[PDB]
């Protein structure tokens, strides 16, 4: 007799598509910054969350179809909007300016425009430092320079107090939803997994905004992984998981000035003041040997349909948006943009060894040194509207970032079977956020269970 | 064993239910260490965004799901513990299958899946079959 | 028989309770076929008005009423099923009436109505009379 | 021993006064109109809602005291407000106009006023077609015409994309509230009922806004019903339920022009352009015989306290508001106002047969043909505030509406016992909404039950 | 005896539990005489302030606490009535103390307080000790 | 065997810190005032709330640490804000004025300034009565007078319809939280209590806004109580609980005029019109003997560390804010400010009897008669922002207030052990609200209970 029987508390795992919550460790709430670009009144991470590794189990994942990225970016936008709300506005700072190109392409020209004051009619004059990227020369009437962000939308401050530093963040599931995480290293996005390790709260991550690269992220070990949502699709970005990490030096030697000037009834604008001493340009020095090893690793990892084990070629992006043709990130509130023209000029097709470099016999110019840029304004998630203004950091901007991933775009404007061309692609900003979400899968838990029982 | 302890089992899966239930419903502790009133240590702003209002909102939706679970337990008279039977037989709806093998090689999931509209088909009968046609226990003498 | 099956009855009304209960609590299926996310088929606007927020709000108020029902079941120890007695006798409050006739010719409603403050009068005694003065079953030997 | 006993899931029905929810069938969500004046993201009707007919039961109803009308109209207003929110504004379209009465009373005069543009100072000139009801001639300074709606409140567009067509709508009860519906045909508003048929979701209805009449509504069968909240009260409207339905032809032969002109940053105004060909006036042709039969039916149904079975008299409304002295409705977004001066001039007092017409020997002028009007602006539920603008339909406006009800007002300014005079009354707009709500009664369900049991 | 009837007692405190429970959960009557729809007698404004929205909100938070109480009753299988035991012994965690004296001279509070992390220490065992290791009653013959 | 046992519905009392709700008796909702400064749509007090006196019990209280005061003042502010919302604004009433000092320091000078009207350009001129406290003479350009409240923030009406009279208010606890109230009379703020009387809804109170005193409040019986949050701390206010109460006569003989003048589209300003007859000043007559008895009682109650039972001295506040240097309250909407310069000039140090007065042989000038002030604008809880305007009461303002408490501040700018000096302190406005909250303590109730049982 197969008498139907009902059971509760049963082990059940089903495809969850639900909200996740914020978690920030005790070290978070000990950061003591009213908000360093990232922290809230949200729940901290629990002292000891349970990550039950599930073995002799199987779970199919799809990071590109995982909805985690969506809520992540939405809550990021909600938090950034709500953080911008308390910041003072810069609508009158919008006024025309007149910039003198003192440092002579150096893009360091003191600009002195009108900044209004508390009373309606009492207005004085100030000057700050502006780059060639905050204002443009007018060629219609060519009278002065205009902020591009100021002739297109509104202008407001970026909460200079709120520094844009990366903080650890933890995503927890609701009660009855789990996040099944693969424990595999060659585990791709849309694959099954046997190292299922049910996770109530997902492991702490470091969401540093970056383009075409990763900074201080989850490291993929025991191999180089090169995934893409569609490999045949040349437009599809090619996500790569480097085995090791490199030491970046996006560090500007020159100091910064801050000129805390009260503008409104309680509103102050941190204009960039003059810089003490000879004002040089930001530089960057990066290692050579480990990079060559990782490059051989990728080129060996690139050989996917390589014709006779030699089809690997790289080229610089033809061009396009600044945020998609180069590597941008935030570091100390200053939006660093260390360039990436040193990676497109190398080719490990025939010999990975021919292009390899010996550390003991390192060349003279081996240490990668390339120019490194910065910025003051930014539009998150490619959203055209009210902009912001990064205040100075009043000091030599030292950024130390690491490397654990890469994004490429196969070249479609070339031969199909002649030579595989990869070019930097920074188009999709969610490929950055999904690179670490190929194991996590929100999983529903249902105790109900029927079963014929005697 | 929050959710493991059952790769392909019906008996072992049934015996690790309390462990799974206690491990799964442990998020209240995490909500207790919110430390999250207004600031982390020195300063802070409101920052209460749709993100966290919806953290609490997803909390509310799941806990409402557990509440509906308790209501169902009440409807069938099945709230005593995880051990509670049905006065409804498994229709020959499901395909011919050995029960013990449905147990050991269905992981609860294979029997459920191809009983699936059968499992639900056997579901609605319980209310008016275990409560509507509600009998006591056995009929024996002393 | 959602609500019919009882014109003037106490026994038949009592026997069609599960059918009435299952027919009444069937609106969750209707809420399931919302198909109502953002658009019907091609385009649409938000349109979320006080009307529909209050559709969900009236949903919430009624389901809270059912929750208070479950809480009362818990207070009296009466949550097992619809069959659950009281340790409280009907006060001679109600007027002299035949019980079986109260059943067959009160439709549950006439006995309730002129016991009505009597029915509630007999109500509050149950908590401290069935739980406060809480006895077991019968006292017999073997 | 009358041991008190408690019972659950008991059949209980009590007077409910609660909210009802929206339901719109699958055909609704397949209408594919972002919103045709009526649809939402609300719950669709379930595939098979249960309407348990309750027999050998009794239920007293009062449609005029039923609260359903209130929530219905409130949610209608909330939905209309929330739909108006996304529509573009017409505040600058408010500017004075100068209309030339080209078509010469025809109320078709091309009007050409200033319509502003995206930039503050770049303004061009446009002309549209306006009726004599959107603007008035000034007699104080008599310089030009002014929109009446524009010198009294604000002006905004009526979401031309959102066409004001009638859609099926379903009202569902919450969980534990039922709607007990009478299944009776001579069942009046404040009466008991034995054909109780408990209804979880009320039957699908067609809320077409109309005055003094009904369009595409619930048909009352097997008799003519003439109810009123107070028959003695002459001011009380006299609600009538015709047995059959008539074929209306509120159809305008002339076409419409639309001039989609961008006004604001993304806002466009659909001005009525010129009409191709000879511009005539809207007409209407309605049947004669069935109307005579229904009129005999009412006059026979009117004999309530008729003196010797002949006291039935009808007269046109003395006058008043346009929305209460005539029949107005919406049909294709154009607010049709087919007149009703053909019904007040008839009298079936002595012989219902004397006034009856033979179909075979129909007269020459038998087919009711009367002039039919339209409109562009409207104020719902007689609310004086920000108005709207109906766009063109760009085509011959064909309206096919049916008849299933009527509203009268007994004449108080006449003799009390001499002759019963009924006049069209369109004052109360909720009599239209309650005509179909004389059976439905939200009914509460309580499982608790005490009962002396042995 | 809403909350009195127990100065320093475990038995008398245990016997006045139903009276305390009924006296404490009586605020629904107060919420019933709201008379508070829109005006007191002649005129009035909205006035609905954070004060009263939070009156209802504190209502909601406490009633949610009682709901979590009912959920715990469900987890342990302990929802029948206030009389429900545990399959867990008091660890020698608590300090050597006479039980009857813990009763009569702990007011429930002294035994709780210096068992306090002991009382909670004995708490979590119940779910997988009374439900996980869930036995029936006694083992006797007839 | 100490088998652990679990119990429910247990008597348990724990430190609650939760919200309390509003309760207003049936007599409240029969006040029929749309809102007399205090009433809402909130829950009325239940007919018979249970106040179980708990004896042979103990409970430690701390009124200064009790959180009740916080929610009380916050909800007071929320209610006042939400009540101000419907009141009409006075921004154009802000305009300059020109006041003539007709009554000649009398501070009664008819002021006639511009009050605007419904149309933009149609403005007439009006005059009202203004005091010397609503406007100030300009000494920079000395052209006219300016409202102080009008050159610092916005101006709006004070809802003249909403009269600021005291009403009974009841605070109820949520379900599962109790308010344990001490039943002791010498029970101080941070003390234990044995007369615990659990209270579901706290006893009805009379929150009349007052400074340095109490009006129509809870009377402390069977003794004079003189508490303070820190007695050594001279800055700490010294809260006193008089045994008996005195009969105040803050009554203005002169009448008031009201000039209901429509200003906006539906907004009217009640300007103070001219006063009929000789306009005198408000007076106040207070009793002498009972006050002497209470003063002897306090001076006897003051002897705390008195050197040889004679160290009691009182002095007037050196100075400061008007709301903290004098006694202010509301009575009939007019903010009465009866002065308190008759209490600082008395000293019962050596003989309480020497300063005592016989009723039978009362002196000639015994009946305390001192000048009494009023006001039109006010800032609640010392909050600098948009102000309000008290309308006239159009009648002889009769205020009858009683006495049941007092606030002092020990003098720090004097000798430590030479002579104890108390001065009126009105700094803390929550000492007024906590004087009656020294017994109530929100108490949590937990049914869970473990206990080794055999
Ligand atoms: C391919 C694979 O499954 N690798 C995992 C590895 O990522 C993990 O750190 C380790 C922990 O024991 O377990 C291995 O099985
Ligand atoms: C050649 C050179 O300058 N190397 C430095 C290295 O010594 C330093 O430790 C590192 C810090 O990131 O930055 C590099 O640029
Ligand atoms: C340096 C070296 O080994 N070069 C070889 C070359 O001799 C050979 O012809 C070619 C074919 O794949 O591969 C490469
Ligand atoms: C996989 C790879 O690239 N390995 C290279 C190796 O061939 C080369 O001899 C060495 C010299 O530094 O660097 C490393
Ligand atoms: C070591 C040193 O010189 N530091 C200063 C830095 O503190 C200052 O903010 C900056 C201003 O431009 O000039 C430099
Ligand atoms: C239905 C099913 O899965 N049957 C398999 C059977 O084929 C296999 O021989 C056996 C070995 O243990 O395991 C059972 O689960
Ligand atoms: C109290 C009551 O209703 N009594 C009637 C009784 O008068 C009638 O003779 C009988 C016939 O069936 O039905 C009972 O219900
Ligand atoms: C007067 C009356 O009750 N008429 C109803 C009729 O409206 C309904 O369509 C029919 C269905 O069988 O049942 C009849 O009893
Ligand atoms: C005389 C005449 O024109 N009759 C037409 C009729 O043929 C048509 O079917 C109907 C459609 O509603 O409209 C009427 O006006
Ligand atoms: C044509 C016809 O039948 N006319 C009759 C008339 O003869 C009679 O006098 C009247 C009285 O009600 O009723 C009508
Ligand atoms: C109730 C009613 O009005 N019936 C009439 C009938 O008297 C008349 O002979 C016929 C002629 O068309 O029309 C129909
Ligand atoms: C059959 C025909 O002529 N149709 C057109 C119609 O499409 C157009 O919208 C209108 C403009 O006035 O003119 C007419
Ligand atoms: C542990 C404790 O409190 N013990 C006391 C005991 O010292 C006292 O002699 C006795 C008198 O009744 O009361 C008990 O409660
Ligand atoms: C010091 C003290 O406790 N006094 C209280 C008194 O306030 C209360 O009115 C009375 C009621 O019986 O009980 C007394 O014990
Ligand atoms: C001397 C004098 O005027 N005494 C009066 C007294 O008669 C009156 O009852 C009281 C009312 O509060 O006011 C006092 O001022
Ligand atoms: C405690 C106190 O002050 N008592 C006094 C008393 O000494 C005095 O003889 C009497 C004369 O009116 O007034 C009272
Ligand atoms: C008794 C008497 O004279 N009363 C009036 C009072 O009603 C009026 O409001 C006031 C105006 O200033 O003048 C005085």
């Amino acid at each position: 007799k197969l008498w139907v029987t009902v059971y509760y508390g049963v082990p059940v795992w089903k495809e969850a598509t639900t909200t996740l919550f914020c978690a920030s460790d005790a070290k978070a709430y000990d950061t003591e910054v009213h908000n360093v670009w990232a922290t809230h009144a949200c729940v901290p991470t629990d002292p000891n969350p349970q990550e039950v590794v599930l073995e002799n189990v199987t779970e199919n994942f799809n990071m590109w179809k995982n909805n985690m990225v969506e809520q992540m970016h939405e809550d990021i936008i909600s938090l950034w909007d709500q953080s911008l709300k308390p910041c003072v506005k810069l609508t009158p700072l919008c006024v025309t300016l007149n910039c003198t190109d003192l440092r002579n392409r150096g893009e360091i020209k003191n600009c002195s425009f009108n900044i209004t004051t508390s009373i309606r009619d009492k207005v004085k004059k100030d000057y700050a430092l502006f780059y060639r990227l905050d204002v443009v020369p007018i060629d219609n009437d060519n009278t002065s320079y205009r902020l591009i962000n100021c002739n297109t939308s509104t202008i407001t401050q970026a909460c200079p107090k709120v520094s844009f530093e990366p903080i650890p963040i933890h995503y927890c599931t609701p009660a009855g939803f789990a996040i099944l995480k693969c424990k595999d290293k060659k585990f791709n996005g849309t694959g099954p997994c046997k190292n299922v390790s049910t996770v109530q709260c997902t492991h702490g991550i470091r969401p540093v905004v970056s383009t075409q690269l990763l900074l201080n992220g989850s490291l993929a070990e025991e191999e180089v992984v090169i995934r893409s949502s569609n490999f045949t699709d040349n437009a599809k970005n090619i996500i790569v998981q480097l085995k090791e990490s490199v030491e970046i030096n996006c560090t500007r030697p020159n100091n910064n000035t801050r000129k805390s000037i009260h503008i409104g009834p309680g509103r102050a604008f941190y204009t960039t003041g003059e810089i003490i001493g000879d004002i040089r340009q930001a530089h960057c020095n990066i290692s050579r040997t480990k990079w060559n090893n990782t490059l051989n690793q990728i080129a060996t990892k690139l050989k996917e349909q390589f014709g006779n084990n030699k089809t690997i070629v790289f080229n610089q992006s033809s061009g396009g948006d600044p945020e998609i043709v180069m590597h941008s990130f935030n570091c100390g509130g200053e939006f660093f943009y260390c360039n990436s023209t040193q990676l497109f000029n190398s080719t490990w097709n025939f010999n990975g060894t021919w292009n390899l470099t010996q550390s003991n016999g390192t060349e003279g110019n081996d240490t990668i040194t390339l120019p490194c840029r910065i910025k003051q304004i930014i539009n998150m998630w490619q959203e055209v509207g009210k902009a912001m203004y990064a205040p100075p950091i009043r000091g030599q901007i030292r950024c130390s970032s690491n490397i654990t991933g890469l994004i490429l775009t196969r070249d479609g404007g070339t031969n199909s079977s002649g030579s595989e061309i990869f070019r930097p692609g920074g188009g999709d900003m969610r490929d950055n956020w999904r690179s670490e979400l190929y194991k996590y899968k929100v999983v529903k838990i249902e105790p109900l269970g029927v079963a014929p029982t005697k | 064993g929050f959710l493991g302890a059952a790769g392909s089992t019906m008996g072992a899966a049934s015996m690790t239910l309390t462990v799974q239930a206690r491990q799964l419903l442990s998020g209240i502790v995490q909500q207790q260490n919110n430390l999250l009133r207004a600031i982390e240590a020195q300063q802070h702003l409101l920052q209460l965004t749709v993100w966290g209002i919806r953290q609490l909102q997803a909390r509310v939706l799941a806990v409402e799901r557990y509440l509906r679970d308790q209501q169902l337990l009440g409807i069938w008279g099945c709230s005593g513990k995880l051990i509670c039977t049905t006065a409804v037989p498994w229709n020959a709806s499901w395909s011919n299958k050995s029960l013990e093998q449905i147990w050991n090689n269905m992981t609860w999931m294979e029997w459920d899946r191809e009983i699936n509209n059968y499992t639900s088909l056997i579901h609605s009968l319980i209310e008016e079959a275990q409560n509507q046609q509600e009998k006591n226990e056995q009929e024996l003498l002393e």
